RNA sequence: GUGAAAUUCUUGGAUUUAUGAAAGACGAACAACUGCGAAAGCAUUUGCCAAGGAUGUUUUCAUUAAUCAAGAACGAAAGUUGGGGGCUCGAAGACGAUCAGAUACCGUCCUAGUCUCAACCAUAAACGAUGCCGACCAGGGAUCGGCGGAUGUUGCUAGGACUCCGCCGGCACCUUAUGAGAAAUCAAAGUUUUUGGGUUCCGGGGGGAGUAUGGUCGCAAGGCUGAAACUUAAAGGAAUUGAC
RNA sequence: UUUUUUUUUUUU
């Protein structure tokens, strides 16, 4: 039974797509098939946030911020919790979660 | 069994065969 | 582009090739540019240099060896260098300057 | 007509030495007796005269190449390597 | 070095992996070292190596040691293991930032630095990742 | 007797009415009627001697001399090469790979010849018969056909004798065993395949 | 034995170019036989935020690099040796549903200094537009590219290397080429995420010394 | 480095820090339910060489067309022969762990290989598990290319970017049954007992078996073509409830 | 993300 019309990817009208390597376990995957997050979070948690503004070195200063690509294959992301199986209809959406 | 190695065990086999075959011409 | 100014001229209008007819042309004041291959020796060039010196001639060094040049030329045969007596419908002295 | 099948010029070697062999020596005994193309008169006459030494028949320049080839494959590599190295030192 | 107030500025190479914490601490130039204090040298199990504990302590150490040497300021120079490997920084790095903040050490510049391949060699582990 | 082609080059005497013969050891690429450039301010093209503080790392070099003035004994044979990895300026000295892959550090005014030696890949080809050994070792020296130790009598060779074809004891030899006892595998640090 | 109370500490001195001349301390082991102290912090190089070398925060997001190119008393003088963008404002340049135009050129200024320039941009959206994406087609990002390329050649060949960092402090050659390339497609961030030094010219005292003031 | 360790490297300075050089791979982020190509497949810049769809056309020929035994071109990855390369990773192999055992899963070091050239190999869940050409057949919003019209801005140079309305072509998506279906689902898998537009391939319960034999191709690995004796009441597809 | 193998024939 096939129980995805895209076949749990996203190609159309493409021969072939490159493969990337799961950030967690490294294996190779699709990359239109990979789940694909981005995270952007202060460098400094907001638990030391005031510690570290309170030493700044200088009289004004913005803290940086990192920016990470997160790309997991499936077993991993359903593993981490990045995706969580849903229902036969709820699986359908594909608005991201509010 | 699966499909991949039963593949592979026929392919050993008539490897083997041949190889009988071959001995006495 | 060269190449397709060089068969506008061969097509349409007057040109001789060989060093000789090069030469003789040069001396003739027929001529009015001169195209040197690549592949051409160092003192055939640098003579056919000074010849169209003395001759007040342009001189163009093709982007190719002698089979290219031939090629570009039309014909079956190595060109290691032509001599434009008069582009027909071409604007190769009025363009390279 | 077809006078071999796939031993071409290897077929004087008849059944000896083992096919193997004949078919390894069988492209140097190609490539050390074919014709090369001459860069400094634009004709396919350069010959070889013994192992490393090219010479053309028609401008009568000698070369010094490859053993059995006009061009080895490491030749163009060392080339370019030498030319990026002179370019870097000029700039 | 001339006056109290004056701000000594170090460079503080903070090396987050998932296996160990590296505060290394050099000039601004990073031919010189300073102080060099690893989490590994803080405990005695290899798994606690990487732990925020073992690197508050460490930071703790590279700041004593520091202070001493006059550098009063501490740019910030955090990286992950980087390369095909995960860039995400260990667990570490924060209880190491954290305890140079209270250390009394002022805080400079703040710079991700782990090495990002535009494109990299073949990651380890093969076509099917690590099986658990 | 040699793989390698050998150049012959004309130069004109520094102060002397008279030309300079040399032979070179040709560099893949060279050819008749081409100008040779030799000294410290000769351009970086093959075929040109240059000494080893002017080339610069990542050069590919040939007939590298070893000591200053030795006119060249390292990377001379077909299809062979040296190559520059690094200088030293504090003491003038630069380091060399060699064909063997050893590293090797000679004084910075060694001369080199740019370029590979030219008649590479003279070994690919198989000979097929004895006789195109005969021919290439009658130019060379007596040292072909080679009879195996184990084919002659104990008289004159330790693996000589026996009533089967062996040697009897290990092959590897002591580096210090005296001539006529070392034969085999000479201060092997080990045998067989990789 | 204590290493560091064998050590001497110096001044670095940024060039002219930069408002603020006190860039920090470096220090170095004293001399001691025929290891030299000025030997050994010759050529050295620092990473410094162009927010300190002009006291502008709004300029914390470029890094200039300051090699020495000599030792006079306890100061190292400096002078430009390339300049980077910050990795967090690359990554919040960077962005999905834009299109990313990127070139690069290598050049030489008046006082022979070869340096290869990077320079970056961005597609921008117009205030009424309403379909999601702002994309470029590939020949409006080839003519936006050659473009980049020839002011850049044209800005760094025209000018010397004192003068050229003087247009990067202010980013006037991202703004003459946005003002350039807006006939194709409006850009935004544009910017010279990069400038390295290829080869540089034989050191000359007096020439470094026009961009150091005098230190007694 | 791991769940924890050990194999391993380390005062002959390991790991870490800065600068520089070399080598070979790889072209991140941009990057998408987006593009191109007959498929395989194709992602750094610039130049050259040919090639191509769609669009526009009050240009030309005038049936020149559709699909196809035989016969041909290309054809991932792995694999073969010989050079060049050989960074990374890494079949085989060797060790350290875990285990009752562990020829594995985990870790450490690695040969072939992984890259390129010349010549072979011709097979993949080579998938949309869905031949090609043509006609009809509901609605809707997006998106790529071209074109037509309207309109107002632009730190720009009539144009480009954006806005709106349309036509053609394309990758797709959402809703719906008046349709089909064993249903899952399908806007083509519809217009089928109210059965017929043209045309190619191909299946006949499950195994034996893609095996034996013959032929043919290939250096080989194997590819293509391809049975029977005998055995058997089921195998199998979709979906429902429970149990796990 | 340590480790977790096995359950005679027919029938209800
Ligand atoms: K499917
Ligand atoms: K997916
Ligand atoms: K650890
Ligand atoms: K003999
Ligand atoms: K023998
Ligand atoms: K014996
Ligand atoms: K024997
Ligand atoms: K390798
Ligand atoms: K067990
Ligand atoms: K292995
Ligand atoms: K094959
Ligand atoms: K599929
Ligand atoms: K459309
Ligand atoms: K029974
Ligand atoms: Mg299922
Ligand atoms: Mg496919
Ligand atoms: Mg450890
Ligand atoms: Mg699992
Ligand atoms: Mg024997
Ligand atoms: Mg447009
Ligand atoms: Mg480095
Ligand atoms: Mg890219
Ligand atoms: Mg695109
Ligand atoms: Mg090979
Ligand atoms: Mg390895
Ligand atoms: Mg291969
Ligand atoms: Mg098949
Ligand atoms: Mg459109
Ligand atoms: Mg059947
Ligand atoms: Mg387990
Ligand atoms: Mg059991
Ligand atoms: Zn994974
Ligand atoms: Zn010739």
């Amino acid at each position: 039974t096939f129980k995805r019309r895209n076949g749990g990817r996203n190609k159309h009208g493409r021969g072939h797509t490159k493969f990337i390597r799961c950030s967690n376990c490294g294996k190779c995957c699709p990359k239109d098939k990979a789940i694909k997050r981005f995270l952007v979070r202060n460098i400094v948690e907001q638990a030391a946030v005031r510690d570290v503004q309170e030493a700044c070195a200088f009289e004004t200063y913005t803290l940086p911020k990192l920016y990470l690509k997160m790309q997991y294959c499936v077993s991993c992301a359903i593993h981490s919790k990045v995706v969580r199986v849903r229902s036969v209809t709820d699986r359908r959406v594909r608005e991201p979660p509010q | 069994m699966r499909a991949k190695w039963k593949k592979k065990r026929m392919r050993r086999l008539k490897r083997k065969r041949r190889k009988m075959r071959q001995r006495s011409k | 582009s060269i190449n397709n100014r060089l068969a506008l001229v061969m097509k349409s209008g007057k040109y001789s090739l060989g060093y000789k007819t090069v030469l003789k042309t040069l001396r003739s004041s027929k001529g009015k540019l001169i195209l040197i291959s690549n592949n051409c020796p160092p003192l055939r060039k640098s003579e056919i240099e000074y010849y169209a010196m003395l001759a007040k001639v342009g001189v163009h060094h093709f982007n190719g060896n002698n089979v290219d040049l031939g090629t570009a030329c039309g014909k079956y045969f190595r060109v290691s260098c032509l001599s434009i007596i008069d582009p027909g419908d071409s604007d190769i002295i009025k363009s390279l300057p | 007509t077809k006078r071999t099948k796939k031993a071409g010029i290897v077929g004087k070697y008849g059944t000896r030495y083992g096919a193997s062999l004949r078919k390894q020596i069988k492209k140097m005994e190609v490539s050390q007796h074919s014709k090369y193309f001459c860069e400094f008169c634009g004709k396919y006459a350069v010959k070889r005269k013994a192992v490393g030494i090219w010479g053309c028949k028609d401008c009568g320049k000698v070369k010094a190449g490859g053993a059995y080839t006009l061009n080895t494959a490491s030749a163009v590599t060392v080339r370019s390597t030498i030319r990026r190295l002179r370019e870097q030192t000029e700039s | 070095a001339t006056r109290e107030g004056e701000l000594v500025f170090g460079v503080a190479h903070i090396f987050a992996s998932f296996n160990d914490t590296f505060i290394h601490v050099t000039d601004l130039s990073g031919r010189e070292t300073m102080v060099r204090i690893t989490g590994g040298m803080k405990v005695k199990a290899d798994r606690d190596e990487s732990s925020p504990y073992a690197a508050m302590l460490a930071a703790q150490d590279v700041s004593q040691r520091c202070k001493e040497l006059g550098i009063n300021a501490l740019h910030i120079k955090l990286r992950a293991t980087g390369g095909n490997k995960t860039k995400t920084p260990g667990p570490g790095a924060q209880s190491a930032l954290r305890a140079l903040a209270r250390s009394g050490m002022k805080i400079g510049r703040i710079e991700d630095v782990t090495p990002i391949p535009t494109d990299s060699t073949r990651r380890k582990g093969g076509r099917r990742g690590r099986r658990l | 007797g040699r793989g390698a082609p050998l150049a012959r080059v004309t130069f004109r005497h520094p102060f002397r009415y008279k030309h300079q013969k040399e032979l070179f050891v040709a560099a893949e690429g060279m050819y008749t009627g081409q100008f040779i450039y030799c000294g410290k301010k000769a351009n970086l093209m093959v075929g040109n001697v240059l000494a080893l503080r002017s080339i610069p790392e990542g050069a590919v070099v040939c007939n590298v001399e070893h000591k200053v003035g030795d006119r060249g004994v390292f990377a001379r044979c077909s299809g062979d090469y040296a190559i520059v990895i690094s200088h030293n300026p504090d003491n003038g000295t630069t380091r060399i790979k060699l064909p063997s892959g050893a590293k090797k550090i000679v004084p910075s005014g060694c001369r080199a010849m740019i370029g590979q030696v030219a008649g590479g890949g003279r070994t690919e080809k198989p000979m097929l018969k004895a006789g195109n050994a005969y021919h290439k070792y009658r130019v060379k020296r007596n040292c072909w056909p080679k009879v195996r130790g184990v084919a002659m009598n104990p008289v004159e060779h330790p693996h000589g004798g026996g009533n089967h074809q062996h040697i009897g004891h290990a092959s590897t030899v002591r580096r210090d065993a005296p001539p006529g006892q070392k034969v085999g595998l000479i201060a092997a640090r080990r045998t067989g395949r990789l | 034995a204590d290493p560091y109370a064998k050590k001497d500490w110096y001044d670095i001195k940024a060039p002219s170019v930069f408002d603020i001349k006190n860039v920090g301390k470096t220090l170095v082991t004293r001399t001691q036989g025929t290891k030299i102290a000025s030997e050994g912090l010759k050529h050295r190089v620092f990473e410094v935020s162009l927010a300190d070398l002009q006291k502008d925060e709004d300029q914390s997001f470029r890094k200039i690099r300051l090699r020495a190119e000599d030792v006079q008393g306890k100061n190292v003088l400096t002078n430009f040796w390339g300049m980077d963008f910050t990795t967090d404002k690359l990554r919040s340049l960077v962005k999905k549903w834009q299109t990313l135009i990127e070139a690069h050129v290598d050049v030489k200024t008046t006082d022979s200094y070869t340096l290869r320039m990077f320079c970056i941009a961005f597609t921008k959206k117009r205030p009424n537009q309403q379909k999601r994406t702002c994309y470029a087609q590939s020949s409006q990002i080839r003519q936006i590219r050659r473009k980049m390329v020839e002011i850049m050649r044209n800005q760094a060949s025209s000018c010397d290397l004192k003068e050229l960092v003087a247009k990067f402090i202010p980013e006037s050659i991202g703004r003459e080429i946005e003002k350039a390339t807006s006939s194709i497609f409006p850009l935004q961030n544009v910017y010279i995420r990069k400038v390295k030094i290829l080869k540089a010219p034989k050191f000359d005292i007096g020439k470094l010394m026009e961009v150091h003031g005098d230190y007694s």
